């Protein structure tokens, strides 16, 4: 239970570590969920990709935070639910990519600053297959990642440590990890249905230094 | 090693990364080159399943010679100069920079063995980002994935000797070789050729195998 | 001084040898280790890790479409859905996973596989599925009747959501050559039984992880990768 | 005798390399060590001085004139005199410095620096100054109002002849290329109020030193020195 | 070491302090090189940091050789004799100084790694007067500056064969490189260029950097 | 065997050096040291006389 907005209940971890504070920590400011939009999952919907911390750079105590603090330090513990009723089938991989250097199809043009900063709005995969980078989905489960299979379960949850060789960075340039969610199984319905994935984002053990 | 899965032992084979046959007669009569991992995709595909390296590179520099189409090869000396992310490079083949008392040269003669250094952990942070999610520097013209602690550093070979050095042509292979390596966040192994050594653009092959919709080669059905 | 004689094999470049070198620029201080998380040490690590399968291997299987195969209310009582070649060495479902792109890299591989399948279908969906275990050499099954010989297992996917199929010691490449390692068979064994509000055409995924027990050697560059001419090139110059 | 054989780099010559070598006088007993005043043992002594920034750094600022900013009373109430670019590696008032001239031999530099201004005016002589401490990336403050953003003092040179002011960490080329890397930036707060015999003009004066946490690293050679040619030419030859 | 800051790691690079091209047939046929801190700015900066110092200086002859615009390279044998501040220099090529039972000569070929030998500390006094604010001996004659305590020694390099070498010109390149460096009172960096290796003179550019009216580049205003 | 390589200053004939050296008649056991009178073992024993 995070913030004044309770939203959530958890206690699944990544990288054995659980957050600790390894100048201004927020505990009460932005150690709160930051539910952002939930998005249409369909039949052809290929995937959805948030850059973290840049889908909070608009929102909250944090989103301040990152205006008037030019280096931040914060990890992070991640929600995604998908409500769909028990006629839905279906199944996602919340993969949670430290460093996702994305790939520019068929160019030898790098991405600019208008398809990896997105925000709140998050993005779509491309070729999913390939995780719009070349490598593979098919491998991607060495990620943290969590399953979300609407016949079993239908929420998940990451917590995402500090992921920088730095030891503090500088939030409008650099994104440490993407959120991705891809459907795996895409979503069956004999009518032919809107089901919706909401994540809620937050943030553990920030620091911030230099106002 | 304890196996032959070790990181340690997976890594540290050494690996070609350089290889310049630049022409002395009497910019072009010498070579430097920016030590990147990006170099040579068999290694390059290596490296780059792990997120955060952290390495000693060594640096073999083999100088062999060879007579165009006289007949002994004269045995020249040689001067591999690492200019690190710092001070300039020689702009000439005998300018000012290559008397630099800062940048560590090495003075290896073509009859010698191979020269060797040790080019130590050289960033910046506590770790090689192989992958960079960011831009470089304050402007949107930054470039996507290029961190400047991520160069290791620069290369510039030069032949010592004076000019009027004959038509013997000089290929220079250069060995690199991580060495102390800790490797953290592993990643999936890239599947789709490679566009630039800047980026991980991707294309895929016409048709399977290493192709963009299908990766392995296409068998005639499911219960073949 | 001291008497020295050179031994054959003075002056040489091994390419694989490890002497201690000349370091380049002494008396400096890099920067210290710090905490990064998840640190690889072992890449039997990387290798137990479980990945996805490709099971749907057919031609105009277009990109999402190869990984999951479909079932439906349509298909024979014992109809034969898949059969996974263990080619881990070679072409075919488990040559894009982590077990076998680790081991592409390497000669001699050997140790207990572990399959785990996961239905996708809507909660209502139920039915059985039985998951044979061919061993080398042995026959491919057709008959769901004849195909109980070796290790199978009936998979109710109505109780059950994932199972567990171990298999077990391969040893790998001890006999470059085609030859017939191994397979696992899933034939229908009831029906797909699903409502007449859920979708009728459900689909299953399939992962594979090595076991403890896996051990790799000899070590020999990737066949995956190569082609062509590369973007900034001698830009590095 | 001992059987040895040859390493890949055995015959170089690497510049920064270090072992014993060979004395052309041996049997030579050098002048002893008498104690000679003042040792430095390390450039951290060196650096941790403090030595005059050049604040007044503009055009027709000839000689000894640009160490010191006039104020006068004829000056705006809240008219920005000065700001000092945190350029340590760059142009700027800290280029000729003890601190910037021993990490322009360097490549990263990281650690607290220390700013000490000094009126230089009468006794008589009262006001304040406003001394803001933008941080890196921040906006340079124009208005003496929303200059109040991080850390600034007040500082009353009618009491006070001389401030402290700590520049916090700064981690120094962690990003050669150009950016915003803190300012000190100091306004007006009142007026100069100088009696009818002193004179209207008086000045500041600024010192900076590097703390005991200040850390260079990796040497360069200096850009600072270059450019044509010598007197006594080959007069050592 | 410690830190990197550290005086003996900050000074004890191996910098280039001669470079003869000299060119010997069938005065001129060799070079002599008296040993001085004044030779390259690079270096000499960093020892003007400090007043007095008290260094061992190791010389790292490297000798190449090249053909003028015959296809072999002869090996020919040098010596590198240290002439300290005492006895006589050799006059000629082959006079009979060379011989001397007492200047330290060393005997190195060119095919062989560098020659290197070790000069002490190799004053009278207890440290090296950089900076000398007085006049040498006793007249008013005596130049400003000079210290015959300072001088560390010449270094008169021949090439011990015959003569009719035939025109492959002989390239010296001499490394000094201080060792035990212990500094005495530090100074201000010099920021104004040189003019001679004598004395400390001071003119300027014409305009700022580096000027002699403004050393850092002018900005606009101070509100910049 | 002995992994070694060569530092720079490798075969070269300094005249000050004071290395032991291969004697050219080893088993020769030349006339031991008949104690003669007046022996310096020092120049400024040779100094200080008047």
């Amino acid at each position: 239970k995070l913030g004044n907005s309770a939203i959530v209940t958890q206690e699944c971890c990544a990288y054995g570590e659980w957050p600790n504070y390894l100048p201004t920590q927020p505990e009460t400011a932005t150690d709160r969920f930051y539910t952002l939009k939930s998005v249409k999952w369909e039949a052809g919907s290929t995937g959805w990709w948030w850059k973290l911390p840049d889908a909070l750079n608009n929102i909250g105590m944090f989103g301040q935070n990152v205006q008037h603090h030019y280096l931040y330090r914060s990890g992070f513990l991640i929600h995604v639910q998908c409500n769909a009723t028990r006629f839905h089938q279906g199944a996602l991989l919340v993969v949670a990519i430290p460093e996702h250097q994305r790939g520019a199809h068929n160019t030898n043009t790098s991405p600019g600053f208008d398809d990896i900063m997105k925000g709140e709005e998050g993005g779509t995969f491309n070729h999913p297959y390939v995780l719009d980078d070349g490598t593979s989905l098919a491998c991607a489960t060495i990620f943290p990642h969590q399953w979300i299979n609407l016949r079993t379960n239908n929420s998940a949850t990451i917590v995402l440590p500090w992921m920088n060789a730095a030891p503090m960075d500088f939030p409008l340039r650099h994104n440490q990890w993407t959120l991705a969610i891809i459907p795996v199984v895409p979503l069956g319905t004999r009518t032919m249905s809107m089901v919706p994935i909401t994540v809620s984002i937050a943030p553990m053990c920030c620091e911030f230094n230099g106002l | 090693g304890v196996s032959e899965t070790l990181v340690e032992n997976f890594l540290s084979r050494a690996a070609l990364v350089s290889k310049r046959s630049f022409e002395y007669k009497d910019d072009k009569n010498f070579f430097k080159w920016t030590i990147n991992t990006r170099s040579f995709v068999q290694l390059r595909r290596k490296l780059e399943l792990f997120t955060y390296l952290r390495f000693d590179a060594e640096i073999t520099i083999l100088t062999t010679v060879a007579v165009n189409g006289y007949m002994g090869l004269p045995n020249l000396t040689l001067q591999a100069m690492f200019v690190p992310t710092g001070a300039l490079t020689p702009e000439k083949q005998d300018s000012f920079h290559w008397q630099s008392g800062s940048n560590a040269s090495v003075f290896f003669k073509i009859s010698d063995p191979p020269a060797r250094m040790t080019i130590p952990f050289m960033c910046i942070n506590s770790a090689y980002s192989v992958f960079y999610d960011g831009f470089a520097g304050f402007e949107k013209s930054g470039l996507y994935g290029i961190n400047p602690a991520d160069t290791i550093g620069n290369l510039c070979v030069r032949i010592v000797n004076e000019h009027q050095p004959v038509g013997f042509t000089v290929t220079v292979r250069v060995y690199m070789k991580p060495k102390h390596i800790k490797a953290w966040a592993p990643r999936p192994p890239r599947t789709l050729p490679y566009m630039s050594i800047a980026n991980a653009n991707y294309k895929g092959k016409k048709r399977a195998p290493n192709a963009l919709n299908a990766i392995i080669g296409n068998r005639d059905s499911v219960k073949t | 001084g001291v008497p020295t004689y050179l031994l054959p094999g003075s002056g040489q470049f091994l390419t694989t040898d490890d002497h201690s070198s000349a370091p380049v620029l002494p008396c400096f201080n890099p920067t210290p280790e710090m905490h990064i998380p998840g640190q690889v040490r072992n890449m039997l690590e990387v290798v137990q890790v479980e990945s996805m399968m490709e099971i749907n291997n057919t031609e105009s299987a277009v990109g999402m479409e190869r990984l999951k195969v479909d079932i439906s209310a349509l298909t024979d009582v014992d109809q034969l859905l898949f059969n996974i070649p263990l080619d881990i060495q070679l072409d075919g479902p488990l040559r894009n996973t982590l077990v076998g792109n680790i081991s592409r890299y390497y000669t001699h591989w050997s140790g207990s596989l572990e399959m785990t399948f996961m239905f996708c279908g809507s909660f209502m969906a139920t039915g059985k599925l039985i998951l044979c275990y061919t061993p080398p050499g042995g026959s491919c099954p057709t008959t769901r009747e004849t195909a109980m010989l070796g290790t199978h297992i009936v998979w109710d996917f109505g109780l059950q959501s994932s199972v567990t199929l171990i298999i077990p010691w391969i040893s790998g490449s001890h006999y470059s050559t085609n030859a017939n390692v191994g397979y696992v068979t899933c034939f229908m064994q009831t029906n797909l039984i699903v409502p007449s509000e859920s979708s009728d055409t459900c689909s299953l995924i399939g992962f594979i992880a090595a076991k403890d027990d896996f051990s790799l050697r000899l070590m020999r560059d990737s066949p995956d990768i190569g082609i062509d001419h590369l973007h900034a090139a001698e830009a590095a110059y």
